[PDB]
């Protein structure tokens, strides 16, 4: 992992949310470049989210 | 011997191989029915068969 810097539409929306609803954030990118689907795992013949 | 879980797995394989995907579970208060129902539900939920 390397610390890069992110910005854009979603980051501005998140900053506005943190301003309105008083909380602090720690942003990190998802390990793989996948949004997420229910995929079959090759162990136990199960389905899981990635 | 075979535990009730393995017998349930074989029964589900039987139902799958003959395309009997619609079924009902009828049990009494006989001991071991809790584990039987739990295993059947767990196998059904973590399955892509439908
Ligand atoms: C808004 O954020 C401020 C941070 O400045 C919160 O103030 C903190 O309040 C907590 C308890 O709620 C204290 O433990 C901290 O010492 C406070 N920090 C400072 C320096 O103010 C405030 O609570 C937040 N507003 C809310 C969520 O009520
Ligand atoms: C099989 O699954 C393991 C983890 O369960 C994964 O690391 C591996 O890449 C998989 N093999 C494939 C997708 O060919």
């Amino acid at each position: 992992t390397v610390p890069q810097c992110c910005y854009g539409f979603c980051i501005d929306l998140l900053i506005k949310l943190a301003r309105t609803m008083n909380f602090t954030y720690e942003v990190h990118l998802v390990a793989d470049g996948k949004f997420g689907t229910q995929e079959r795992v090759n162990n136990s013949n199960k389905k899981e989210w990635n | 011997g075979a535990s009730i879980q393995q017998q349930a797995t074989v029964m589900l394989k039987i139902m799958q191989d003959y395309d009997w995907h619609v079924f009902s579970l009828v049990t009494t208060i006989f001991p071991g029915y809790r584990d039987f129902i739990s295993f059947i539900k767990t196998t059904v939920d973590n399955s892509f068969v439908g």
